[PDB]
């Protein structure tokens, strides 16, 4: 009849506590999972609690369950940009061990690094002719939407970690085959709130 | 007082004359509340007391789907055991399991149960601490290693501490009039003299519930002997139980002995003697 | 250990048939298939208790069939594959209650194999303005004009795969996003010390692994067969 | 395996009074395996309207059935339970003693 | 009330 409800999307800052709730469908369910999907193909079991437990701690992970409310929550105490991924809560269904899954919560984790916004032009290693615009070191509250023009492609805000220097940077890319395409006037009207 | 709920599965292979046969029965205390039989037309968890008939549509559909999947599981369980014991398929065999749980007058959870028997012998049983298994033989040991890696005991504990209890309390409350009654035993004494020299004294407890009783003969003070005999407590068929205890004696010696009845009902344990 | 799955990518013509394999973890009596379309959580397909298929769904059509002969590996035949069935077909196996999932088979169903193009790759070298302003150098990789979206993009530095100072786009860009059949683009970035970038003994290779057509796939067009292949671009460190 | 010969009691729900409505019980306990054949017998003839309890077992995993039929005792009339098992080489007849 | 999952031997 009804379904395992969780939020589609959650944003959070390095070192904050990420908290994904879901509400599951049947009290009689003896076990409840969190699975994780990174960009790619591999769905990886994270942790599960038994219906006779309040709490379950596991390094940076903590799991709370309230059987009475059919309420389950996953908690991540320090949060890293690596923790970014889709988090699915999963409940047994019927007399098989078969699972119904939530729609999955995407964890966007924002760098706290001090912004230094800039746009640059890069040239093709083989053809001086071809160029891409880069927009980097911009604030995390800043968001890159796609183009108004249809001949111009803008990519999405994407977090990069140089681990030797403890450094993180949002960055986006844009390009075009248009004769008039201009790096200054690519992102400038694509700067939007969080 | 403290009450209990036991379901009893029984699967029996029928080489050549169909798929195995599955029969399960539900009890609270000494009172049976449901049945499923795989050979039946109905193909449904059927009720077995007039108090369990009040549970709503959901209960029946729910319970049928489960006892139906209980049967497909204990089916394949027979198949595995074959292989574990390298037994020929042409042979017929018997897997029984029994599980359930217990609560006190506080209505609070007390004990879990989850046990299997192959061909009339223990196989594997969950310890009262509900973290471990007792294996009966080196095939059970194979099961005990899988189940420890699977974390079966952690999952089954959740069922027993949870849905099992919840079930039992509802039944004690919907069925209170039946399940939470003590019927005192009706107690009379027959005498059939075997000869002029010796006579037979039978001590009767009829129409009592629950089944648990202790009937004790004694002569001129304490007497425990295999001179005494007891028949195993039998059901009257109306929801009460019967037991009788006999003792043999010399003639004109009938008042040297008394019979002593203990039961939950009786405020005082009774004494019975022979009046000609 | 972990569940296995053949093949990890599949491209079919619309209305041909397709069979996926899945080998679960040794001694695991329960096996479940799910499908998942990107953006969603997985939907249950069918369940096996050893050899026996004990549950299927309303979802599962006449067209869908699965088999676990021998109680081990399972297959999933999908017949008369319509575009609608383009999805990730996941396999899970369990001793009792804990399911472990496979890496899955990403299936793309296309009306005709003339819609399969492999990617064109380009590396763009960093700005004077970056190097000066930040003492850092960002390369951009640009992969464009590929269908389907079956790629794995990696950076290689002096022959070493770099697992830091990189973000590849989390997911690709459709050249015509409104249409379902449309080619794709994808960027990756590598950031380094401007001193790493200036050293001219330092090789930078961007590498896009495309998962295309097979030997058993049939091609009669005036174009190189779009087979499974690596396409890459290179830049050398520059004292400028 | 393990085999277990059935114990038998044959008895009446109530103290039997001649010409009163009662039920005749045959209880077969502590047997393995579960296959058993049971017949309640009027004199030597076989009653065709008997019912049996659903199949259960005790702590030792041994099975038990109850067999019952409605009946009205008569001072002349004799009443038997008859039982065949894989443990038994000939079927066992137990006469209903009124006092047991 | 019954369980929804039963162990395999």
């Amino acid at each position: 009849g009804e379904d395992v409800e969780q939020s589609l999307f959650l944003s959070v800052r390095e070192g904050d506590s990420s908290v994904i709730n879901c509400t599951y469908t049947d009290s009689s369910s003896t076990y409840l999972y969190w699975y994780k999907q990174e960009p790619g193909a591999g769905l990886q079991l994270l942790t599960y609690i038994f219906s006779n437990m309040d709490m379950k701690q596991d390094q940076r992970l903590t799991v709370l369950l309230n059987k009475k409310d059919k309420h389950l929550s996953l908690r991540i105490a320090d949060t890293q940009t690596g923790d970014s991924a889709i988090y699915f809560c999963a409940e047994p269904s019927g007399n098989t061990g078969k699972l119904i899954f939530g729609q999955g919560t995407t964890l966007q984790v924002k760098p706290i690094q001090n912004p230094d916004p800039a746009v640059y032009q890069l040239r093709d290693s083989k053809s001086s002719d071809k160029s891409v615009c880069l927009f980097t070191d911009f604030d995390s509250q800043t968001n890159v939407s796609q183009s108004k023009d249809s001949d111009v492609y803008i990519t999405d805000k994407c977090v990069l970690d140089m681990r030797s220097m403890d450094f993180k940077s949002n960055s986006a890319v844009a390009w075009s085959n248009k004769s008039d395409f201009a790096c200054a006037n690519a992102f400038n009207n694509s700067i939007i709130p969080e | 007082g403290s009450h209990s709920m036991r379901y009893f599965s029984t699967s029996v292979s029928r080489p050549g004359r169909g798929e195995p046969r599955f029969i399960a029965v539900g009890y609270v205390d000494d009172t049976q509340f449901v049945r499923f039989d795989s050979d039946a037309a109905s193909q449904r968890m059927e009720p077995r007391a007039p108090w369990i008939e009040q549970e709503g549509p959901e209960y029946w559909d729910e319970e049928t789907g489960k006892v139906k999947a209980h049967s497909q599981t204990d089916r394949e369980n027979l198949r595995i055991a074959l292989r574990y014991y390298n037994q020929s398929e042409a042979g017929s065999h018997t897997l029984q399991m029994m599980f359930g749980c217990d609560v006190g007058s506080d209505g609070r959870f007390l004990r879990g149960y989850h046990q299997y028997a192959y061909d009339g012998k223990d196989y594997i049983a969950l310890k009262e601490d509900l973290r471990s298994w007792t294996a009966a033989d080196m095939a059970a040991q194979i099961t005990k290693r899988k189940w420890e890696a699977a974390h079966v005991a952690e999952q089954q504990r959740a069922y027993l501490e949870g849905t099992c209890v919840d079930g039992l309390r509802r039944y004690l409350e919907n069925g209170k009039e039946t399940l939470q009654r003590t019927d005192p035993p009706k107690t009379h004494m027959t005498h059939h003299p075997i000869s002029d020299h010796e006579a037979t004294l039978r001590c009767w407890a009829l129409g009592f519930y629950p089944a648990e009783i202790t009937l004790t003969w004694q002569r001129d003070g304490e007497d425990q002997t295999q001179d005494t005999e007891l028949v195993e407590t039998r059901p009257a068929g109306d929801g009460t139980f019967q037991k009788w205890a006999a003792v043999v004696v010399p003639s004109g010696e009938e008042q040297r002995y008394t019979c002593h009845v203990q039961h939950e009902g009786l405020p005082k344990p009774l004494t019975l003697r022979w009046e000609p | 250990t972990g569940v296995s799955q053949d093949p990890r990518h599949k491209i079919t013509k619309r209305g041909q048939n397709v069979t996926f394999r899945c080998d679960p973890i040794s001694e695991h009596n329960r096996l479940y298939w799910y499908r998942q379309t990107l953006g969603q959580g997985p939907e249950f397909l069918t369940y096996f208790q050893n050899e026996a298929q004990l549950e299927k769904s309303r979802l599962l059509s006449d067209r869908f069939s699965a088999e676990r002969p021998k109680g081990s590996f399972s297959t999933l035949e999908i017949q008369r594959t319509e575009q609608g069935d383009s999805a990730m077909y996941l396999c899970a196996s369990s001793l009792h209650h804990e399911q472990y999932f496979g890496p899955g088979t990403r299936l793309t169903v296309t009306e005709d194999l003339k819609n399969v193009f492999p990617p064109e790759v380009a590396v763009f070298e960093p700005s004077e303005a970056e190097i000066s302003h930040t003492q850092k150098a960002t390369l951009v990789c640009l992969a464009t004009g590929f269908y389907p979206d079956h790629v794995e993009l990696s950076w290689w530095v002096n022959g070493k795969e770099v697992h830091s100072g990189v973000c590849t786009d989390p997911q690709p860009l459709k050249e015509q996003p409104a249409l379902n059949d449309s080619r794709y683009a994808l960027s990756s970035r590598l950031r380094v010390s401007a001193t790493f970038w200036q050293d001219p003994r330092n090789h930078f290779r961007c590498q896009v692994q495309f998962y295309g057509l097979s030997e058993n796939d049939e091609w009669t067009q005036d174009r190189a067969k779009p087979v499974t292949q690596i396409v890459s671009a290179e830049a050398w460190g520059r004292a400028d | 395996m393990i085999q277990r010969t059935p114990k038998i009691q044959v008895y009446s729900r109530h103290p039997a009074e001649n010409g009163k409505s009662n039920f005749l019980n045959c209880y077969v306990s502590g047997f393995h395996p579960s296959d058993i054949e049971v017949d309640l017998l009027k004199n030597g003839e076989r009653i065709e309207k008997v019912e049996h309890s659903d199949l259960s077992f005790s702590k030792d995993w041994s099975f038990y059935l109850l067999y019952y039929t409605e009946f009205t005792p008569t001072e002349k009339d004799e009443y038997a339970c008859r039982v065949n098992h894989v443990t038994l080489s000939q079927p066992k007849i137990v006469k209903w003693d009124r006092d047991m | 009330q019954l369980p929804r999952l039963f162990p395999l031997l």
